[PDB]
């Protein structure tokens, strides 16, 4: 917000030489001459017979806006052999990427070309160019003895670049490795002492790179952007890069140990084709001293408010936690096709208020599609949110796009104001611009009154002048003042101060000053940085009671400031500015006491009161209501408002409304300093023996994993000099655990139809299909509730044999969540084979005679539950085999049963200690029916009655028994 | 009652019908003592009937086309959609509900425009299409009576890296060193346009050729976009269907992509292919943004399909997800079953309706509710699935606009996915009173000029509190309470000359004639006030385009509830605020799409077997049959094994009789049922004294020992 857009400096390259498409500062250190560093990959050479060489310029920034280009090489192609050209170097994009540290400068030409050495052919390997002071000399790492697509012979290296504080080279190149990508990095030193003009391909004693991977990371891009900083122990600074293509074009970001090019961390994006991953950068905003990562997706496409697809790109945020877990947030574009993201620049600590900031932009953003620049202010939360300024571009499209914002960077001091700078370019208009930041001056002010409240009989100070006396008062405005960096110590204000504001012209002015008779005081108050605040007070005093009416309306101190920013300036005349958050102007009021009858004086007397809910408030957000009575017992009291402590854990969700009974009053949330409060206005004044009763709502979220109650402090607050507050309650809400927990099951299939088709018993079963079908019963242990358990138990009852035969043959018993499971019985004994299927589909959408585990051999399988939250649940998949000869066999022919497994869970801890846990526990259980079909109907005729009749009775005895 | 018009539109006329649609202004005569309160209201206060201004909102059909059986007539324009315009007047924070009904005509004309890959990795590809064009003509006779084909081809951007820059012969034949020949590379080119004589089709096939090129992914968007905007080339019939098809082997090129090769230019969605039918742009100009390919494609009504190789068939399945309107099938990579794809591919886009809006104000917000066979009524929904050809479907709009813009008139369209026929609503907004325009700026009216009069009313200048701008700081009551037996101006002003000055707090604006509204009352959902979707009115939350609730935390979004197969809650919960209300037991998540312990797949589709087979069921009762079970189901002889996904189900339908099927998952991503055609029913057709005995000693015995209990 402080950067001047006054009067920027603008600087200008050869038209269709792309000047301004890559960018970077200039610094040679030991407090030297500054200049800017401007890339035209399209600027025609002087270079023989070489077009659009491309060039690198440095603007000389003091004075005169001149660009002076740096030559790297003035030669023209070499020569493989006579009339063999061994490169090609137009049409190279030389300056495509520009990077300097320090008296150290390194440009790339990304698409220049190589014959290989061998064969006639074009590669584009890429090269580059590094200056040191005196040293100048080129740096092709993919040129080398590797070629074609499976080699770096299309690597293009150079096409990102950056260094390192161990003054490294970072460079990465997409086209390596059937356009893998890689990365590839080198000691300057190395890069320079192992330099010879004779040799084409160099080796490098130190060097860091990365592999060629299989094919199916081929097209990925690797190395497209990159950025430094550490992301471990060491200070070594390690390699980000950006690798948009990856993941079926997800994009993705690799992040390399600095020391041995080691994996450390990776990005992946949430939409194809955003490409995710086009640029990247680190800064750490937070001042926690750890880097933290910043991946733009430009063509990313957030949901309107309509739910329809638009492309606003979008920008990850992702902080670097100590313990290694990034805590990632995103940012979505403002505009359409403004392709958001597409440039992330660190502005180090702009307003240095203690946090790294940063900008980002969208070249294609704006009316006229010319270009935006947002810039963002990081804090201890992290970045924020909404940018605090805004950047325009001032020119328009011949044909390409002025593609302002495309490439920018910030982070350095050129003018020695104190304050970081911010350099943009547009290479669609072959221009780039600076940024100077202006001084950003903090400021508190402050007003007092007193007494606030006025006798209209007081007549106590003396109207000097004449012998009349009046009652009067003393007024007391104080200006503090304090900022960084370059400016003048002594710093001037026109401050105004106006008395009862609100009585407009037309009205008649209640108060005036003792002195200039006159509700005006015009002072120039020149304050210094620090604690040498001044605060000036005056005596002003009120009107005689004949000279109006009105003594109802508050009188309205108030009170404006505004330095000369003229004045403020620091070096060629930049003006400052104040804190972004800064009240304009304050004001306090006053007021006249009557009625108050013989004494003269009001006592508010106020009480306040809070009737218990009763209701215990449950660990999700649960709405909670609390009932208040306020009543004024004693005389007036003025700027009556109810003020109220909340604790973390509550968010105030509104006033109640909707009852009648309940007077419907006006409440704000306001959080001063770390204090966090709810204001509502009682009545300006609240009169005497006035009594309210109303409610108000709150959404209650545990923030404590374990706590008692929730307390809450509320008071009333007046401008009164007596009585002005009423006691302070506290009221505690007792926290309570409700975690509704219910268990479910079902019988995959639930009915089993007999016989079996194509079923053979065998002597000595093998296959699944020799025993039977399979039935598969599935138990859900589910927690609803808001409330979270530790640890519970689960018990299940399985129908194993009846009179020795063996009903269901567990196979197998899977489970999706942290309960862990014992059977007492070896499962599948006779150790046969799986099979038939944990994956996909669950989103499509003779009598009968139960076999329950208490009537029948029971085979018991104990489980111990984890922790489950708020809609988690565990599951357990019991595989089984229907044993067809037992239901072929015995008593079993023309007779249908209900197979039943039980199972019951029970919650033994809870994650709250300090709270009276409650035992839980509930239970279910699934039938799997087996049925006989095709024999309903066709001496003989009364003995089938009988048989079917006695058959019958004889399972029904069997049971009674068996269940006694 | 004391409605709120009177409180808080007193101030007014302007302001009395923006405090609510119910009401009214009386600008006309002179009753002291409501100028702002309900029509009827006023008629009670004699308020003379012609000098109520109280405009009304309401939505006029401007043309209103009745839909067409077919396509194919010549004698006559085809409507696919009805009405075709309507004129909608609105108040301020006021809504109307209007309907729109489409239809997908028989015999409806179709554009066909062929677009391959001629990579050489594509060569046999293009051998084996030669015929394609009469041999899949024959099988569109059923579908349709009039037909026009094209032809056009692409291969990649025709520069480095891309293309083969050296040796000299490499570019000229870039199978130089491979055996034979191939073409040189280009981006795309135009062979054919959009004609209804398919001869000349087939014979440019031939006359097309194959060429190579380095790095797999190759420059097809290129393709597509020109092919897509422009109109003149290709020749897109209007009043036709437009079909794209888009055929390759490999990948491809995305946006951004261009960098590397030193292009830097967006794609300007402009068509740029000239008489020497060939991209102009492509070497000077990047890949196409996919937003701005579902731009051009929405805009020009272009139905976009992918035809591609297994090995690709999930990367475009990804894509296709991201552009309405388009479908995804497997293209063999011998290409033989092209012809199936099409005919395939468009029962699929003929089976759904798919909505869409142009130009719609930012201050305008629509409602639905979708309406697809009989009773059926779908809220928030703007698409329908699962349909066919003659087929008719409706829906339910409310449109509800956020204030009252200052632009007089705006146009905005809501159209089928694809189909050229629309309506194009013309909005308007009633922001201000007719009494306005006869304003009277310090007329003599308001104390010799001091104030200005209009609609009926002096509004008077600063320093004057009363009205007439009479008094001020006088002697005088009226009311400034709603009753003497309540306080002043709510303690936030006084009476002054017979009238409530309310204060201004550094919270807000302090309004209403007893001061009792404000910015600042509104309730707060989480950390901000209307949870930032509404703006505070009078301790009233007022939810901004597409948002709801009291709250306003509750948005009109629908896809969010929307599941991988393409239904709302997967069918088993539905869309309440954009988050899925599971209704299904055991059934829980996003869509509600993870459901454990609910019945097996074989229990769902025993209900879909009954009903499709056997026209019963409780399923069949409720019509729902043909949309719930989209499963191909076919009757055979015997059940085999076509997968381990494969599931044998039985079950014993309303006859008694066991019945038995399968349910196939997979094989290329299409659901199956295999029902065996013969399902098993019943069958129709001295000693033994000792042997009833026998049972007889038992039952005696069986009954007398049932006892306990
Ligand atoms: C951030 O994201 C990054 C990107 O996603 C992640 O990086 C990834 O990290 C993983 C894990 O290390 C890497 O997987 C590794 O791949 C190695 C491949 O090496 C290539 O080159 C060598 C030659 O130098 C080949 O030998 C390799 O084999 C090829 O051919 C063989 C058959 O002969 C085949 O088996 C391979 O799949 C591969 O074939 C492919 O590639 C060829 C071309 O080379 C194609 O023609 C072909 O079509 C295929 O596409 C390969 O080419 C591999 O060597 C590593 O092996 C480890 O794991 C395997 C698992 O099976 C194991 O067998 C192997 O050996 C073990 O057993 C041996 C005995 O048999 C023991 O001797 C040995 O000690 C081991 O115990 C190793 O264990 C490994 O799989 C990814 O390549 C890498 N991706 C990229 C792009 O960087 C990163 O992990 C992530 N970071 C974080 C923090 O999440
Ligand atoms: C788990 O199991 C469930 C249930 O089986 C799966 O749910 C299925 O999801 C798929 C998508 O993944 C759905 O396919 C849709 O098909 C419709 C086509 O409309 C219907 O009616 C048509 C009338 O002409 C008919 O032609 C169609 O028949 C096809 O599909 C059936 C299978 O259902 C197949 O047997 C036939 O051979 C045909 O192939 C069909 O009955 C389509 O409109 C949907 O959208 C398509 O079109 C849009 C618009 O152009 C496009 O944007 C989409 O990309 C897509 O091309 C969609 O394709 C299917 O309906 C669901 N099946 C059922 C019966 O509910 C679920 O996928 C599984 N989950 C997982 C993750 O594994
Ligand atoms: C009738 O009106 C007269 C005239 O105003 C009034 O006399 C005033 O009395 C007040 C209160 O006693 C005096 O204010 C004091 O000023 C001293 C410095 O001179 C302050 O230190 C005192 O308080 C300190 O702490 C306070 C805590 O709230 C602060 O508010 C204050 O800033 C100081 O830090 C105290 O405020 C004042 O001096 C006179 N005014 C004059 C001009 O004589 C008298 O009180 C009224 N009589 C009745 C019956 O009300
Ligand atoms: C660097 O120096 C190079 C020296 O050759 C420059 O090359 C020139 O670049 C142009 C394209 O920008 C080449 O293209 C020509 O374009 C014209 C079409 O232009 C028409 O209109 C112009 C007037 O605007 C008119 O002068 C022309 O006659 C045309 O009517 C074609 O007609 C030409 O045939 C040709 O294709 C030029 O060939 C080329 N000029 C030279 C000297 O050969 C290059 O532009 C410079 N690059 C930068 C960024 O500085
Ligand atoms: C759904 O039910 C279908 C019908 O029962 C199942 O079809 C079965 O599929 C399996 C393979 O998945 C086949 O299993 C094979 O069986 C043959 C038997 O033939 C042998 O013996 C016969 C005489 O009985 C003789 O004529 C032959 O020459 C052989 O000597 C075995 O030889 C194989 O090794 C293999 O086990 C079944 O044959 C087949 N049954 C039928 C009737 O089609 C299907 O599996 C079920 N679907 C799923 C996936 O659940
Ligand atoms: C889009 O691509 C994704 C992979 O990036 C596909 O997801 C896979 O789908 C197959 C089935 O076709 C599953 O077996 C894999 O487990 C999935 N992989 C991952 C990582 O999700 C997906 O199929 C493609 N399109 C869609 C959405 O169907
Ligand atoms: C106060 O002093 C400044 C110079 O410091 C002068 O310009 C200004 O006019 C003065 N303000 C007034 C109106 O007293
Ligand atoms: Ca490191
Ligand atoms: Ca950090
Ligand atoms: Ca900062
Ligand atoms: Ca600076
Ligand atoms: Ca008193
Ligand atoms: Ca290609
Ligand atoms: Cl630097
Ligand atoms: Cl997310
Ligand atoms: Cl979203
Ligand atoms: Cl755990
Ligand atoms: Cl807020
Ligand atoms: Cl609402
Ligand atoms: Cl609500
Ligand atoms: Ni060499």
């Amino acid at each position: 917000f402080n950067l001047d857009v006054d009067s920027p400096a603008e600087y200008s390259g050869p038209e269709g030489s792309y000047f301004g498409f890559a960018v970077d500062f200039f610094v040679p250190s030991a407090s030297s001459r500054m200049f800017l560093l401007v890339g035209a990959p399209k600027a025609n050479t002087t270079q023989p017979g070489i077009v659009e060489g491309g060039q690198v310029l440095k603007c000389d920034w003091s004075s005169t806006r001149r660009c002076q280009p740096i030559e790297f090489d003035a030669t023209g192609n070499r020569d493989y052999a006579k009339d063999d050209p061994l490169e090609f170097k137009s049409h190279q994009w030389f300056g495509a990427s520009v990077r300097s540290k320090q008296d150290k400068i390194l440009a790339c030409a990304p698409l220049y070309h190589w014959r290989t050495e061998m064969k006639q052919e074009r590669e584009p390997v890429g090269t580059c160019f590094l200056q040191d002071g005196t040293k100048t000399v080129e740096y092709a790492p993919c040129r080398s003895q590797d070629i074609d697509a499976d080699g770096q012979g299309f690597c293009q290296g150079g096409f990102s670049i950056d260094f390192t504080k161990a003054d490294r080279v970072l460079l990465g190149g997409p086209g390596s490795f059937y356009w893998q990508g890689q990365l590839i990095s080198d000691q300057v030193a190395e890069i320079v002492s192992k330099y010879d003009p004779n040799v084409y391909s160099i080796k490098y004693n130190n060097q860091l790179a990365t592999r060629t991977a299989q094919a199916i990371f081929d097209d990925s891009y690797l190395g497209y952007s990159v950025a430094v900083g550490d992301f471990n122990g060491d200070g070594i600074d390690d390699f980000v890069s950006g690798v948009p293509r990856a993941a079926r074009t997800l994009g993705m970001v690799y992040i390399y140990d600095g020391k041995n090019m080691s994996s450390l961390y990776n990005f992946t994006g949430e939409q194809m084709a955003a490409y995710f991953g086009f640029s990247v950068a680190a800064t750490d905003i937070n001042g926690d001293d750890y880097a933290d990562v910043f991946i733009g997706a430009p063509l990313f496409m957030d949901r309107g408010s309509d739910g329809k697809l638009q492309e606003v790109g979008q920008v990850s945020v992702s902080l670097q936690r100590a313990s290694g877990d990034f805590q990632t947030t995103k940012l979505n574009g403002f505009e359409v096709f403004a392709r958001f993201g597409s440039a992330i620049a660190p502005l180090g600590d702009l307003d240095q208020d203690g946090f790294n900031d940063i900008a980002i932009a969208a070249p294609y953003g704006g009316e006229d599609k010319k270009g935006i620049v947002y810039i963002f202010n990081g804090r201890s939360t992290g970045l924020n949110a909404v940018p605090s300024q805004i950047l325009e571009g001032q020119w328009a499209a011949r044909s390409m796009p002025p593609s302002f914002g495309y490439s920018m960077k910030g982070a350095t001091d050129i003018d020695k104001n104190g304050y970081p700078d911010l350099i943009v370019g547009a290479f669609g208009v072959d221009r780039a611009i600076l940024y100077r930041a202006r001084p950003v001056i903090t400021v508190n002010a402050g007003l007092e009154v007193y007494p606030s409240i006025l006798n209209q009989d007081n007549k106590t100070c003396s109207l000097p002048g004449t012998a009349l006396k009046v009652s009067c008062f003393n007024v007391r405005f104080c200006l503090k003042a304090d900022g960084k960096g370059v400016l003048p110590r002594k710093l001037n204000f026109q401050v105004e101060l106006l008395l009862d504001k609100l009585k407009q012209k037309g009205a008649i002015r209640r108060a005036l000053f003792l002195y200039s008779r006159s509700p005006s005081h015009s002072k120039n108050m020149t304050i210094s940085r620090g604690g040498l605040m001044q605060c000036e007070e005056l005596i002003a005093y009120l009107r005689d009671e004949s000279e109006f009416r009105d003594k109802l309306t508050p009188i309205t101190i108030f009170m404006e400031y505004r330095l000369d920013y003229r004045t403020a300036a620091d070096t060629t005349g930049l003006q400052p500015i104040l804190n972004q958050f800064t009240p304009a102007n304050i004001s306090r009021q006053a007021h006249i006491l009557l009625d108050c009858g013989e004494d003269n004086v009001c006592k508010p007397k106020l009480e306040v009161s809070v009737d218990s809910d009763q209701k215990k408030i449950y660990i999700d957000d649960n709405p909670l209501t609390l009932i208040v009575k306020a009543q004024n017992q004693g005389e007036g009291a003025y700027e009556a408002e109810l003020i109220v402590s909340i604790p973390l854990q509550a968010d105030f969700i509104g006033v109640v409304r909707n009852n009648e009974a309940l007077a419907r009053l006006s409440c704000a949330f306001k959080t001063e300093n770390q204090t966090r409060q709810v204001v509502c206005d009682l009545g300006n004044p609240m009169k005497a023996g006035t009594q309210l009763l109303a409610g108000l709502r709150f959404s209650v979220h545990q923030q404590s994993e374990m706590d008692t109650s929730v307390k809450f402090d509320l008071q009333i607050q007046s401008s009164n000099l007596f009585d002005k507050v009423s006691p302070v309650v506290s009221h505690k809400v007792d926290l309570a655990v409700l975690a509704a927990v219910e268990i479910r099951g079902v019988s995959s299939p639930d009915h089993v139809f007999l016989p079996i088709p194509n079923w053979e018993h065998k002597e000595n079963p093998e296959t699944e299909e020799d025993v039977g079908p399979v039935v598969q019963h599935i138990y859900e242990l589910r927690n609803n509730g808001p409330s979270s358990f530790s640890k519970a138990m689960l018990h299940l009852q399985w129908p194993y044999k009846y009179n020795n035969n063996t009903l269901l043959y567990i196979l197998h018993y899977d489970i999706d969540g942290p309960m862990n499971c014992t059977s007492d019985m070896e499962i599948n004994p006779l150790r046969i084979k799986i099979s038939s299927l944990t994956e996909k589909n669950d989103t499509v959408a003779g009598d009968i005679h139960t076999l329950g585990c208490g009537v029948a051999q029971c085979l018991k399988i104990v489980c111990q539950v984890g922790r489950l939250d708020r809609g988690k649940s565990a599951i357990l998949y019991v595989k089984s085999l229907l044993w067809t000869e037992t239901f072929m066999n015995k008593e079993n022919q023309n007779h249908s049963y209900s197979l039943k497994s039980s199972a019951s869970f029970n919650v033994i801890e809870f994650p709250y200690k300090n709270l009276p846990i409650e035992d839980i526990t509930n239970s279910t259980l699934v039938t799997t029916n087996v049925t006989w079909g095709i024999q309903p109907a066709p001496c003989e005729k009364e003995l089938q009655a009988l048989e079917k009749e006695n058959a019958q009775l004889e399972w029904e005895l069997q049971a009674l028994e068996k269940e006694l | 009652g004391p409605n709120i018009c009177t409180t808080r539109g007193v101030s007014s006329c302007q302001q009395c019908l923006a405090v609510s649609p119910m009401c009214a202004w009386c600008s006309d005569e002179a009753l002291p003592l409501p100028r702002c309160d309900l029509k009827e209201n006023l008629l009670k206060d004699n308020c003379a009937p012609e000098s109520i201004e109280f405009p009304v909102s309401e939505a006029r059909v401007l043309e209103d086309r009745p839909l067409s059986d077919k396509g194919s007539g010549d004698s006559s324009q085809v409507t696919q959609v009805s009405p075709q315009r309507i004129a909608l007047r609105l108040r301020p924070d006021d809504s109307k509900n209007f309907s729109i009904q489409v239809r997908q005509v028989e015999d409806y004309p179709v554009d066909i425009y062929y677009l391959m890959d001629l990579s050489y990795s594509m060569k046999d590809d293009l051998w084996s299409i030669q015929n394609l064009g009469t041999k899949l003509a024959t099988q569109m006779r059923k579908l349709t009576s009039n037909l026009r084909i094209g032809f056009g081809a692409f291969v990649d951007k025709p520069v480095s890296p891309y293309m083969y820059i050296s040796p000299p012969e490499a570019l000229e034949n870039p199978c130089y060193d491979m055996k034979t020949t191939c073409l040189p590379m280009f981006g795309y080119k135009h062979v054919l346009t959009l004609t209804d004589q398919v001869t000349r089709f087939n014979e440019e096939v031939k006359k097309q050729s194959v060429s190579r090129n380095r790095d797999a992914p190759e420059g097809g968007f290129d393709a597509i976009m020109q092919a897509t905007v422009c109109d003149e080339k290709i020749g897109w019939r209007n009043d036709a269907s437009h079909l794209l098809v888009f055929t390759t082997d490999a990948k491809t090129h995305i946006a951004l992509d261009g960098r590397l090769a030193g292009i830097v230019q967006p794609n300007d969605g402009q068509c740029h292919v000239g008489s020497d039918n060939h991209y102009s742009a492509s070497t000077t100009m990047d890949y196409p943004s996919l937003g701005l390919m579902t731009e051009k494609l929405s805009q020009k009504n272009i139905n976009l399909i992918f035809a591609v190789t297994e090995n690709v068939v999930n990367l475009y399945q990804n894509y296709s997800e991201l552009i309405p309107g388009t479908t995804v099938g497997v293209l063999s990579m011998d290409s033989s079953n092209v012809l199936q794809l099409i005919v395939d591919a468009y029962g699929k886009i003929r089976s759904k309706v798919e909505l869409e809006v142009r130009d719609l104000p930012e201050e305008l917000s629509l409602s639905f509710n979708a309406t697809c066979l009989n009773n059926e009524v779908i809220p928030g929904l703007k698409s329908c699935m699962g349909l066919k050809i003659g087929d008719t479907v409706s829906f339910s709009i409310e449109a509800k606009v956020r204030g009252c813009p200052q632009e007089k008139e705006k146009s905005f369209t809501i159209k089928p996915v694809g189909f050229k026929d629309s309506l194009i609503v013309q909005v308007t907004f009633d922001c201000d009173c007719a009494c306005q325009a006869q304003a009277e700026p310090n007329s003599h009216r308001c104390n010799n000029g001091n104030g200005t009069f209009e609609c009926g009313v002096c509004r008077c200048g600063p320093g004057w509190l009363g009205s007439q701008c009479e008094c001020s700081e006088e002697d005088y009551q009226d009311e400034c309470s709603p009753r003497e037996g309540q306080p002043v101006c709510s303690q936030r002003g006084e009476c002054l000359c017979g009238q409530c000055v309310c204060h201004s707090s550094d919270f807000g604006k302090i309004t209403g004639k007893y001061c009792e509204c404000d910015d600042f009352s509104c309730v707060r959902y989480k950390g901000e006030m209307c949870s930032g979707h509404g703006q505070c009115s009078c301790g009233d939350c007022l939810c901004d385009s597409d948002w709801t609730g009291y709250y306003c935390n509750c948005t009109t979004r629908t896809d969010t509830c929307m599941s991988s197969n393409g239904l709302l809650c997967s069918g088993r919960g539905k869309c309440e605020c954009g988050s899925c209300v599971c209704i299904q037991p055991g059934s829980y998540g996003d869509t509600c799409e993870k459901c454990p312990t609910c019945p097996d797949a074989c229990t769902f589709k025993k209900e879909c077997v009954e009903c499709k087979k056997f026209d019963r069921g409780a399923l069949h009762d409720e019509n729902t049959c043909n949309r719930y079970c989209r499963d191909e189901i076919e009757s055979v002889k015997e059940l085999k094994d076509t997968g381990k996904d494969a599931v044998n189900c039985t079950y014993k339908n309303e006859d008694d009789c066991v019945v038995r099927f399968q349910y196939y998952e997979d094989s290329s991503g299409k659901s199956i049922l295999y029902v065996v055609e013969e399902p098993e029913c019943p069958k129709g057709p001295a000693q033994c004294k000792k042997k009833l005995q026998a049972l007889k000693k038992k039952n005696a015995q069986l009954k007398w020992k049932l006892q306990a209990l």
